[PDB]
DNA sequence: TAATAAACTAAAAACTATTATTAT
DNA sequence: AATAATAGTTTTTAGTTTATTAG
């Protein structure tokens, strides 16, 4: 199934960091 | 279960990657080398148990045990190592190419049956269970031409082999990123090579359970559950002992020691003690430690709560993730499936008396039940189960003065409304990482290979507001309606 | 206040540190009269209780001990300090085999 | 199906052997799909039902030779894997299936047949 | 030789033996030891050991998964060697005491594993190996002994606290070095005695060092504490709190309580004054143990009750006006299993045990009363044996129980009728028709008791020398 | 304690405050301290350790002759914490630098780290900072905002972030402050699916059944129709029972140490129990439930064997 | 400044490796 | 000479020092 780590399947593909957001 | 992933990668030898690409930009060989840097780091600072082999093809010298031809190995199945990066990483750009090429070889031709022969008959050398098992591609090629189609065929049977077998086979656009110029007949025989060049670092992941707790909701029902710690710090690597020059550890004759002889504390000549007023008050260790029974390790449950009545202002330990499970006691996950279907009566907490270890007193546990938020993705967010806060005790509380002293304007009110109104922020959890576990990181790579310092950087906790505020407009200072400013 | 009789060398490593400081200040308050372990002059060899004849050699960095002092365990030693009289040094000997 | 205990599997792989004496029936053949149906009931994990799955196939490739002609590289890649009675069963099932294939030395100098067969087991 | 050739085939790759070297020596050497399962051949073995005494440092004396794997299964298969086939240790013996001491220099002498236990149990053999050369050893090892249990967290896994067992020896010469310690050395013993003693729904673990406790005991008691000390009676009640009540576990008939009751068989001297203390409650848990159906549970038994025995007969002799209720109990207790029937073919031979050592008091009490017992004792015996066609009795196991008796009484008889002169001689030239169908052991005890109803019987004139010559001659 | 500071947003903004350390488990007052035991003082309490080197040959040596390693992939990389000082994470310290605003719709109690709450108030001599806290806690409750605080509490302390939002009542407009998570604070096991369970689905007679046990269980009860929900059972107001244990059992030494000390008092299991009438009226539902879902246990206990002989 | 982040030594249990000890 | 208890490195955890804010 698609979502998961490519290091690790089982354990998801976490997208990195983004910061603080202004609206 | 644990298994591991054994992870290889192939390089063509035909000066299509000793190339620079047509370009000022880095060579194929070049981004392949960072990416495999990339690799190294991210396999060590996560869990560097997997094995790494280097094994290069279409070369005019043969150094792979079988030393069949165009096939020339460097590294065995290894843990990534320090020097393992350093050797890997002193043949690079055009001077590391050059002296690589004559070390290893300029370029020839490949031989498909011989490469999947020789990883087979590697493959079958490991000596554990092998949770995954994948190889990357990085290769320029579209199809295969220069290999007869006899060649092809019988790769192609040999794929199928291995596809059935549970490897599988990734690759990459190397003449053109996007569109489509490569596999149009790897489409059968079957940007994001940015992904395999550093993009996530400080990685880590644990394939572990948490053991069977049994709940003693009463003396004559006990079931099973799966706790789950799913929260805790990430720690700072162990400063493991050395030596100066040597560099070789300590042991330990740690042992306090007693006036009377030369040797140390006998365990009856060590006794505890403590100063109460005008009392050295006796005891022991066994003591202390026999003090601290009051019953089983495990949830000895006073009853529901109803959670239509709780509160946020008290705050305890980061919660736990129980789970439904049925390990040694039937019927668990049957009645499990209630419990979590109804929130009118079903969400009511549970006041519990919750002993986690042996010899350990109990401790107040709420219940919360943590519906699965499998995400529309799938991605079962807040997965299905229930989160466990531990509740407090008489003794977390200092008391604090009241501050219910004014209830201010509101034209206050609005001007502020329209501050904070500017700023809304989406709650990315991921966006901020340990800023002093990665500088230790640095700190570490920088005594890895010649650096001063490799990366002089904060995880982005550094306040960018000072580019907000205007972002925001200064007006934050023309709304202090304020006649005294608090700071002066 | 009895250690005068030995001319004591009490050693500073493996004899615990504050083992060790201990044996040396009770030896300077009983009078005892502190040697080095490498000449003649001494009554009493006093090294550390695990370590033989041999480690002795290795540790003193010589082929044999100085000569006229006797090699026996601290323990006997802090005995006699506790019961602040002295006892016999057999029974506590530190091994020779050499 | 049933892996728990060593007879529940190990009577239908001799059992399974035996039948295959000519093809499906010990006198004539008329039909193969059942010879598929066990094939993918075999592969369902050959990795958990392994152990299991060796003895399976060792009691059945015995009279059946052909059996034992997709799960050579298998038991190449298990050799190393193998450190006792399981290298016998590696050992036999080769030996059922000497034949179908014209290489099968260069497969053992890859393996290193050489300390594989220095040993004492007679 | 051959295994001179083969080590040195081995030790030519055992120079590093990363991996790869280290593959070849591992299977070599467990190959090897596995094979070698078997004379003449011994002078062939010893120079090999002479020349494999460097071979133990021809593999790094260090740890590594590979040199240790090589050293946890080359002890393994040390282990086979037990027995003294070694007659003249003493070279190697100094050699192998320089080489373990090197692997104890090694996490837990072997990466936490049996290396300590197997060189241990060595030990153990070069102990039973010239106990005489068995004088200088032990004045050399004691501090290193007594230094690891003077520092923390000394309990690896693998189970140690048999170094319990090595700590003391009566084979020793007894130097003073550890006869000054064992004052210390016992209060450690009682206090780690107490901890498992102590409660133990936390600490059950590790009953085997109460057991190594009682080897150790066993091994060096020869100090009086009959009644010197107080805490003998600490000691015997601690046991005392382990047994009566027992807790519901040992019922899979461990070795533990045997070595305990073998102990106090062979130690308890120690326990005077507290062998008369819980005079009933002693003798039920002595049948519950003895019941069981364990082989060592029940030697153990009759070994605690024979000294039991001894003592307390004693004690009754010094006291005939004391311990009438004692006497009482010991004489319905056996009356009423003797007028039973035979239920486990031992509560007659027990009770015909307890009538036999019982005719000094009953002597004391009446001497027609111990001819009166003795005169039943020949009818009982007639009748079950000389009687009996000698074709289905299965009591030959119970004649060492029956000479034992007939010993002590014809010790504390002086009447006798003399119509059992001649029974008595067709006992004996029978009797050692059943001697080889005796276990060894058990041949052993039958030697025991021919010789001390020997030295009963060798309390006369006339009939003395009359019996040994018709018996000596029938026989 | 009273602790000041300056809150800090943007670099304009600042704010003299003062914080307070409130949640706080009390644990052991009187650490147990180590004495001889035939003479009960510190005249043998000492220490002998140079932690000798780790070798084929142990060799014991100085404190000062020695690295502190660290575990680098497959090795031990040397280092000194005088190289950390020197290049280490530099943490600036008392500092509250917000960072951001969010939804108050996002934060949730699962992405809470601490185990405390600290109260935070303008300083004095600043009156215009508090009507503008006040007006600006209103502000706050009225959009529904949660913010984002790197704060640090000194030149010692590394950042510690987290929230306080303002308790808003008729008593204190305290603070009550939380510890927010990193992802380094945070991991995600794998669960299945469980009400689509086929083998494991409750049965409605049951699931009836169970209701009529949270009918029967009656803990936070609702009698009062001024809206108000009355809990039998408060945690807030019971101690660590270590304190009381601890007091009850010293009660014999401190007065004759020779018997054992007191057991742990049936009247402390008094304040551990509920009404009764809960429990009554729920044993038919009990009674039910434990008939209607079959159980199987394996034993694994341990036993005392400190054992009466009696 | 005479407590307090932050570390910090000890420290059960957890998730596996096994391993024997009654199973012919 | 057949299974059936346990075993045993690895990983957090937490009441102890340890320096730096502390009557």
């Amino acid at each position: 199934c698609p979502g998961e780590s490519l290091i690790n399947p089982g354990f998801k593909s976490k997208k990195p960091a983004g910061g603080v957001d202004f609206d | 279960y644990s298994g591991r992933d054994s992870l290889i990668f192939l390089v063509d030898a035909s000066k299509a990657m000793f190339e620079s690409q047509s370009e000022d930009e880095l060579t194929p060989f070049d981004m392949s080398i960072q990416c495999i840097q990339s690799v190294y780091i991210s396999k060590i600072i996560s869990s560097d148990r997997d094995l790494l082999a280097v094994v290069f093809y279409g070369t005019e010298k043969d150094k792979n045990s079988v030393n069949f031809k165009n096939i020339y190995v460097l590294q065995e199945l290894d843990n990534p190592g320090a020097k393992r990066i350093l050797e890997l990483d002193q043949f690079k750009g055009q001077q590391g190419q050059k002296r690589f090429q004559d070390m290893m070889g300029h370029g020839s031709d490949y031989s498909l049956s011989e490469v999947l022969w020789v990883c087979a008959n590697l493959f079958s050398d490991v000596q554990f269970k092998m949770s995954h098992k994948r190889i990357m591609l990085f290769t320029n090629e579209d199809n295969p031409h220069g290999n007869d189609s006899a060649k092809a065929s019988r790769a192609r049977t040999k794929a199928g082999d291995l596809r059935d077998t549970g490897i599988f086979l990734d690759l990459m656009h190397l003449k053109k990123p996007g569109g489509f110029d490569i596999s149009l007949f790897y489409r059968d025989i079957i940007s994001k090579l940015e992904d395999l060049l550093r993009k996530v670092r400080a990685k880590e992941t644990r394939k572990r359970a948490l053991s069977r707790l049994k709940l003693k909701l009463n003396k004559d029902i006990v079931i099973s559950v799966g706790i789950y710690n799913l929260v805790q710090k990430a720690l700072k690597p162990p400063p493991i002992k050395l030596y100066r020059e040597t560099n070789e550890p300590v042991k330990t004759k740690t042992r306090t020691f007693n006036t009377s002889t030369g040797g140390l504390l006998l365990p009856s000549d060590t006794k505890r003690s403590q100063i109460y007023g005008s009392r050295q008050i006796i005891l022991e260790k066994e003591e202390t430690e026999e003090l601290k029974r009051f019953d089983d390790p495990g949830l000895m449950l006073m009853g529901f709560k109803p959670l239509v009545l709780l509160k946020k202002h008290h705050y305890l330990r980061p919660s736990l993730f129980v789970y439904p499970e049925e390990s040694l006691v039937i019927g668990s996950s049957t009645l499990f499936s209630a419990l979590l279907i109804k929130c009118l009566e079903k969400e009511v907490a549970a006041l519990c008396r919750y002993t986690p270890r042996r010899n350990i007193p109990p401790y107040f546990v709420a219940l919360v039940p943590q519906e699965e938020e499998l995400d529309d993705q799938k991605i079962q967010v807040t997965p299905p189960g229930f989160q466990l806060v531990f509740l407090p005790f008489a003794d977390d509380k200092r008391k604090m003065p009241f501050t219910e002293k004014i209830m201010a304007t509101p034209e206050q009110v609005g001007k502020m409304k329209a501050i904070v109104e500017k700023l809304r922020f989406t709650y990315r959890s991921d966006s901020f990482e340990n800023p002093v576990l990665q500088q230790h990181f640095r700190n570490l790579e920088a005594l890895a290979l010649d650096l001063m310092e490799p990366e002089q950087a904060v995880d982005l906790t550094l306040p960018k507001v000072e580019a907000m505020n205007k972002r925001l407009g200064s007006l934050v200072d023309e709304f202090k309606e304020l006649v005294y400013p608090p700071d002066y | 206040e009895w250690l005068s009789s030995l001319r004591a060398h009490v050693v500073r490593t493996g004899i615990g540190r504050a083992r060790a400081e201990l044996f040396e200040k009770q030896i300077v308050q009983h009078g005892g009269q502190l040697c080095p372990a490498q000449g003649p002059g001494v009554t009493h060899i006093v090294v550390d209780e695990g370590m033989d004849y041999e480690r002795a050699l290795r540790l003193l960095r010589l082929p044999q001990l100085p000569p006229g002092a006797q090699l026996v365990k601290s323990a006997w030693l802090s005995l006699c300090l506790q019961e602040r009289r002295l006892v016999d040094v057999a029974g506590f000997s530190i091994f020779i085999p050499s | 199906s049933f892996v728990r205990y060593k007879e529940v599997y190990a009577a239908a792989a001799e059992v399974l052997g035996l039948i295959l004496r000519y093809v499906m029936e010990r006198k004539n053949i008329l039909e193969e799909s059942l010879c598929e149906l066990v094939a993918k009931q075999l592969k369902q994990h050959q990795n958990t039902m392994e152990d299991k799955f060796i003895v399976c196939l060792n009691k059945v490739t015995k009279s059946f030779p052909p059996l034992a002609d997709r799960f050579m590289n298998a038991v190449f890649f298990l050799l190393p894997k193998f450190h006792g009675v399981l290298k016998t069963l590696c050992l036999e099932v080769v030996l059922c299936r000497v034949e179908g294939m014209t290489e099968l030395y260069f497969q053992l100098k890859s393996k290193d047949f050489v300390q594989v067969m220095r040993h004492r087991d007679d | 030789c051959s295994l001179l050739r083969l080590q040195e085939t081995l030790s030519a790759a055992d120079r590093c033996g990363a991996a790869l070297a280290g593959h070849q020596l591992i299977r070599g050497l467990g190959q090897e030891c596995v094979l070698s399962s078997s004379v003449l051949a011994l002078q062939t073995s010893l120079v090999f050991s002479r020349d494999f005494g460097l071979l133990v440092f021809v593999r790094k004396s260090l740890n590594s998964i590979e040199f240790r794997e090589c050293r946890e299964e080359i002890l393994k298969f040390l282990c086979i060697f037990l027995e003294k086939m070694g007659q003249k240790i003493a070279p190697y013996s100094v050699e192998i005491k320089n080489t373990c001491t090197s692997v104890y220099t090694k996490d837990r002498a072997a990466k936490c594993k049996i290396p300590a236990l197997d060189l241990l149990i060595k030990l153990l053999q070069t102990f039973r190996s010239s106990r005489l050369m068995d004088e200088f050893k032990i004045g050399e090892l004691f501090s290193k002994f007594y230094g690891e249990l003077a520092l923390k967290k000394k309990i690896p896994d693998t189970v140690l606290e048999k170094v319990y067992e090595l700590l003391g020896l009566l084979g020793e010469v007894h130097p003073s070095e550890m006869i000054n310690n064992a004052e210390n050395l016992f209060r450690a013993f009682l206090g780690e005695l107490k901890t498992q003693m102590t409660s133990a729904v936390r600490e059950p673990k590790l009953p085997v060092l109460a057991g190594c406790l009682k080897g150790l005991s066993s091994l060096l008691c020869n100090f009086t504490k009959s009644m010197e000390e107080d805490p003998q009676t600490s000691r015997e009640i601690f046991n005392f709190v382990l047994k009566a009540i027992r807790p519901q576990i040992d019922l899979k008939r461990y070795a533990v309580p045997s070595a305990g009751l073998r102990l106090f068989a062979l130690h308890a001297s120690q326990f005077s004054t507290c062998l008369l203390d819980n005079y009933v409650s002693l003798f039920e848990v002595l049948l519950k143990w003895c019941a069981h159906t364990n082989v060592e549970l029940k030697k153990a038994a009759l070994s605690a009750l024979e000294s039991f025995l001894k003592q307390v007969s004693n004690m009754v002799a010094k006291n005939a006006e004391m311990h009438k209720n004692k006497l009482q109990y010991f004489m319905e207790q056996f009356y009423g299993i003797i007028r039973n029937v035979d239920s486990n073919n031992k509560e007659l031979s027990i009770a015909i045990r307890g009538y036999g050592l019982f005719a000094g008091p009953c002597k004391v009490i009446n001497a027609k009363d111990v001819d009166f017992m003795y005169v039943e004792l020949i009818q009982r015996c007639k009748q079950m044996f000389l009687t009996q066609t000698d074709t289905g009795d299965d009591r030959v196991y119970q004649m060492p129980s029956f000479l034992q008796s007939v010993a002590s009484v014809l010790l504390y008889l002086d009447t006798v009728p003399e119509v059992y002169t001649p029974v008595l001689e067709h006992l004996v030239v029978m009797q050692i028709d059943s001697f080889p169908q005796y276990s060894p052991k058990m041949q052993l005890v039958c030697c025991r008791a021919i010789v001390k109803v020997f030295l009963a019987l060798a309390a006369k004139g006339p009939v003395l020398r009359n019996c040994i010559s018709t018996v000596v001659h029938q026989g | 304690i009273h602790w000041p500071c300056r809150l800090t947003i943007g670099s304009n903004l600042s704010i003299r405050i003062a914080a307070y350390k409130s949640i706080l488990q009390e644990r052991v007052k009187k650490t147990w301290t180590v004495v001889d035991a035939k003479t009960l003082k510190k005249e043998d309490i000492q220490k002998e350790t140079v932690y000798c080197l780790n070798d084929d040959d142990e060799t014991e040596v100085l404190k000062e002759d020695i690295i502190q390693g660290f575990r680098y992939g497959s090795d031990i990389v040397p280092f000194s914490k005088v190289d950390e000082e020197q290049m280490k994470y530099k943490s600036e310290g008392k500092c509250f630098s917000v960072l951001g605003f969010c939804k108050s719709s996002q934060v949730q109690r699962r992405f809470f780290m601490g185990n405390q709450v600290l109260k935070v108030f303008a300083a004095r001599d600043d009156e215009a900072a508090a009507v503008a806290l006040s007006s600006l806690i209103h502000a706050l409750d009225d959009l529904d905002m949660v913010a984002i605080v790197r704060y640090a509490y000194d030149k010692r302390a590394n950042p510690q972030v987290g929230v306080a939002f303002p308790h808003i009542k008729h008593n204190y407009e305290c603070l009550v402050y939380v510890q927010l998570p990193f992802m380094e604070d945070l991991r995600q096991y794998m669960f299945s699916s469980l009400k689509n369970s086929k083998k494991y689905a409750p049965t409605e007679a049951q699931l009836n059944a169970v209701d009529a046990l949270i009918d029967s269980m009656s803990l936070a009860k609702k009698d009062e129709k001024t809206d108000t929900l009355e809990d039998l059972f408060p945690t807030t107001k019971i101690p660590n029972p270590r304190f009381q244990r601890l007091f009850q059992c010293l009660l014999h030494r401190a007065l004759h140490p020779r018997e054992p000390l007191p057991p742990i008092q049936q009247h402390i299991w008094n304040m551990l129990n509920p009404p009764a009438e809960v429990t009554t009226k729920s044993q038919i539902p009990l009674s039910k439930i434990k008939t209607l879902f079959p159980l199987i246990e394996a034993k694994k206990k341990d036993q005392v064997t400190a054992q009466e002989i009696f």
